[PDB]
């Protein structure tokens, strides 16, 4: 009854707020088409727009954000997290004080289920070809490969080194439209930038002009669960519980200062 | 001392075995050079 | 040894089977990094070419060179894997390779 009563009171607060529903509508639309983070300014802006249309005085912003978070937990088991600012990266949940915001999926595995999804998609690909789901899947896959690269690169690898490692895995650096994705990897990179998955660093050395390295962007960083990362690697090599803590520490090494921990 | 002894033995294995393998490399280079010294002349004869 | 069709085609066949076995050692090296495969393939191809000495069909030379390139890469990679007992570079390929049924 905890869920029933809690959702009932949620519905009550809904009687005080349909605004939250519309909010998550825009939330999930913007993400699904875009896979997007959203700024605190945008939040309060649409909030004021709504408050005007609702013709009701603006309640607490912290109130609102917490309310909707709880909504989409009881409905979705998810957490809305705001991001600490980029200035805090190079120089209590803040919530209402946090600046950039997205949704996080809060359940653990259900191992057999994920594997069975693997199986369905296996039917898929084996039948496939000698896509947008799969298109993004490749996009993310290259992403993850590069993530691993940077991790073996200890959160720092130059542009050209990355380029070589891409060629290392048969990636055409010629500048052609990306197979299946029909774009350039550069555009992918600019996405991860806007999708905050990466960090691009450009330094004007007087001998070699602007030298560019890259680091892990906070979208991935907040995304990148530690145990998630680790068991991920275990699954990369099909590993048992034996090398667990050993490779755990090897991964700690690969990280270093990768995250603003 | 004894740690240096173990390091000396391990570096012995490393240097000697890897050097043997590098000589394997060298003789492979020689054989491949022989291939471009013979098959290339076969090209010379055939094409001319 | 100057123009026996049987010798040439058997060289072709042995080399094709050699290609298959070298693909096997490709995955072997990717998981492990053995140099014996490279050296032995080198010896095999060189011996077969020694039999091809006097025989002068281009395709045999082309395929032999293919073998040469493959074996050289085999040896270099195995040496790299020998120098120390990267891992992700090994893993991502293995990740790609293990996703290569």
């Amino acid at each position: 009854d905890v869920d029933l009563t809690e959702d009932l009171a949620v519905a009550k607060i809904v009687k005080e707020n349909p605004v939250a529903r519309k909010m998550v509508r825009y939330i999930l639309s913007r993400g699904e088409s875009q896979n997007s983070i959203i700024t605190r300014n945008k939040l309060q802006s649409v909030i004021h727009e709504a408050a005007r249309e609702e013709n009701i005085a603006k309640p607490s912003f912290s109130k609102m954000f917490m309310d909707i978070n709880a909504i989409l937990y009881n409905v979705y088991g998810f957490e809305l997290q705001g991001l600490p600012s980029k200035n805090n990266m190079n120089a209590e949940p803040l919530g209402h004080r946090a600046q950039k915001f997205i949704l996080l999926n809060n359940v653990p595995h259900s191992k057999n289920f994920d594997d069975f999804k693997i199986l369905q998609s296996a039917h898929t690909y084996e039948e496939l070809i000698v896509l947008s789901t799969d298109r993004d899947l490749v996009y993310k896959g290259v992403l993850s490969v590069i993530l691993c690269i940077v991790f073996f690169s200890k959160n720092n690898i130059l542009h050209q080194e990355l380029i070589k490692f891409l060629e290392t895995f048969g990636i055409p650096s010629d500048g052609s439209k990306i197979a299946i994705l029909n774009i350039t990897i550069e555009d992918l990179i600019k996405s991860l930038e806007k999708r905050e998955y990466i960090v691009r660093l450009e330094e004007k050395s007087d001998t070699d002009g602007e030298v560019i390295s890259y680091r892990i962007g906070r979208r991935t960083q907040a995304e990148l669960g530690l145990e998630s990362l680790e068991k991920l690697v275990q699954e990369i090599m099909g590993l048992e519980k034996e090398q667990t803590k050993s490779l755990h520490d090897d991964i700690i090494k690969s990280i270093g200062d990768s995250y603003s921990i | 001392q004894e740690e240096v002894i173990a390091l000396f033995e391990k570096c012995r294995n490393k240097y000697k075995e890897g050097q043997k393998k590098y000589m394997e490399i060298d003789e492979a280079l020689n054989r491949l050079h022989n291939s471009l010294k013979a098959r290339d002349q076969n090209y010379k004869n055939a094409e001319k | 040894k100057d123009g026996d069709p049987q010798l040439e085609f058997k060289v072709l066949q042995g080399y094709r089977d050699l290609e298959s076995e070298m693909h096997k050692g490709r995955a072997q090296v990717t998981r492990t990094g053995d140099i014996g495969v490279a050296m032995d393939n080198l010896n095999a191809v060189d011996s077969l070419f020694n039999k091809v000495i006097g025989i002068k069909n281009n395709g045999l030379f082309a395929h032999d060179a293919r073998a040469m390139v493959s074996i050289s890469e085999l040896a270099q990679i195995s040496v790299r894997n020998l120098k120390f007992d990267a891992d992700e570079q090994s893993a991502a390929d293995q990740q790609e390779e293990s996703d290569g049924d």
